[PDB]
């Protein structure tokens, strides 16, 4: 490890394991139907996903 | 008692004798021990041990199982003269994986834990079904002759034998891998059964003593001839040769002249008794330079396993035929069976191989059980069945108890 600015890991220490937010960036689905217009099968599929 | 000398296995196979501290905990030794084996490899001119990515160094038994890092060498059942292995065990830490929609999730996981049917297995199943078919065909053909011993049975069976054998011939010449050989072997094994009844079905007139002699002869010859040229499936072929040869002698005697079955049965029993004593000697005589030792060891073991098995079949068939609930002093053969069973039960402990030791042990128990059943079905009575049932259930329970307790 180096302190010279480009090394972002300096001063960071591992304490264990757990959850973290992935590097993915989700875009909201366009023209989403209103709650009464949603089909039941595809609704929970996209929601739990 | 302060130290113990043991062999340590290292990279690529070098065994080194070391004198270890008998009471320090094993985790304290693995670091300097690794240095020592590396230093010796360097002086020997070999390449040292090295790590690969993420992992750790551990000390294990020859079976690879690692020793508990905190326990003393004396706390574990490690004695002077034993051997251990130093090994690198890689890091298993990795992300967890989750699939939420259940239909996909069932398919994905279920497809990784089991094997789907494929063309290689399909062929073996086909071979297995045809073998099962012909043994049924010969069975029905062999049953017809008892009512009409005409030429039909032999004429019909002979052509099948030739045809199956002709197919097996092309398969044997073409085989390239062990999968191919298994297919061919199952086919060849099945060819012996039709040819046997085909020959035995040739002598005309009512079936009996004269027909039997040809069958067991050709059976013994066919089983023996296959082994000579094939060199595979030693156990199954060998067992047939023994039972065939012995029956040929017995059949010949009965056909020529024999006052009683007891006479022949007693003779066979004695022949097996002496054979049981000679068994290991027969196996020894029947069987880059290192390879020669490995081949001989399993071959000898194979022949012995079939030999012990075949004799077992003969004595159980003979003993169950010798004892009888109506003939004379009914108790005399029953006690003789007991003495015979004890010898086999006692001698079975002298064999280290599981199948050799287990088959011998099982042979004695089945003899006892068969006699109990014999004296129960015939000369039937409420007390007789009652008495036999109690004995037959407690007999094995006692054997299990002697080993379990």
């Amino acid at each position: 490890r180096k302190p010279d600015g480009k090394d972002l890991n300096f001063g960071v220490v591992r304490v264990g394991v757990g959850m973290t937010r992935p590097e993915v960036t989700w875009g909201e689905p366009q023209n989403m139907p209103t709650d009464i217009e949603l089909e039941p099968v595809t609704g929970k599929a996209l929601q739990e996903f | 008692p302060q130290a113990v000398v043991v062999g340590v296995m290292a990279g690529e196979g070098v065994q080194i004798g070391v004198l270890l501290d008998a009471n320090a905990p094993v985790s304290v030794m693995t670091d300097p021990l690794l240095k020592v084996v590396n230093s010796r490899l360097r002086e020997l001119g070999e390449a040292p041990l090295e790590a690969t990515g993420r992992g750790r160094w551990a000390l294990c038994l020859v079976d690879g199982a690692p020793l508990r890092a905190t326990q003393s060498l004396t706390e574990q059942d490690v004695y002077d003269g034993d051997r251990l292995w130093i090994r690198f065990i890689a890091d298993t830490e990795r992300r967890s994986q989750v699939i939420e929609h259940i239909s996909t999730a069932v398919a994905s996981d279920l497809s990784k834990r089991f094997a789907r049917i494929d063309p290689i297995v399909a062929v073996q199943v086909g071979a297995s079904m045809v073998a099962t078919g012909v043994v049924l065909a010969t069975g029905v053909l062999g049953w017809w002759r008892w009512h009409h011993n005409t030429w039909l049975t032999t004429i019909y069976t002979a052509v099948i034998g030739v045809l199956v054998l002709a197919v097996a011939m092309l398969l044997l010449m073409r085989a390239k891998t062990d999968a191919d050989r298994r297919v061919a072997d199952i086919m060849l094994m099945s060819a012996i059964m039709p040819v046997t009844v085909a020959a035995a079905a040739a002598p005309p007139g009512p079936v009996g003593s004269p027909q039997a002699v040809l069958g067991f002869g050709v059976l013994t010859v066919a089983a023996a001839l296959a082994l000579r040229f094939t060199g595979r499936r030693l156990g199954i072929y060998t067992t047939i040769v023994i039972i065939g040869a012995l029956t040929m002698l017995a059949a010949l005697a009965r056909m020529v002249a024999a006052t009683s079955a007891v006479t022949l049965l007693s003779s066979l029993l004695l022949i097996c008794v002496v054979a049981y004593h000679a068994a290991p000697a027969l196996s020894r005589r029947l069987a880059s330079s290192v390879r020669d030792v490995l081949l001989q060891a399993e071959r000898a073991r194979s022949f012995l396993s079939g030999l012990l098995t075949g004799l077992g079949v003969m004595v159980v068939v003979c003993m169950t035929s010798l004892c009888d609930p109506h003939t004379g002093q009914r108790w005399l053969p029953l006690i003789l069976a007991g003495f015979t069973s004890g010898f086999l039960l006692l001698r079975g402990r002298s064999y280290v191989d599981r199948w050799q030791s287990i088959t011998l042990a099982g042979t004695a128990v089945i003899i006892a059980a068969a006699v109990c059943v014999r004296y129960a079905l015939e000369l039937s009575s409420p007390l007789a069945v009652s008495i036999v049932a109690a004995i037959l259930v407690l007999l094995p329970a006692a054997g299990m108890a002697a080993a379990a307790h």
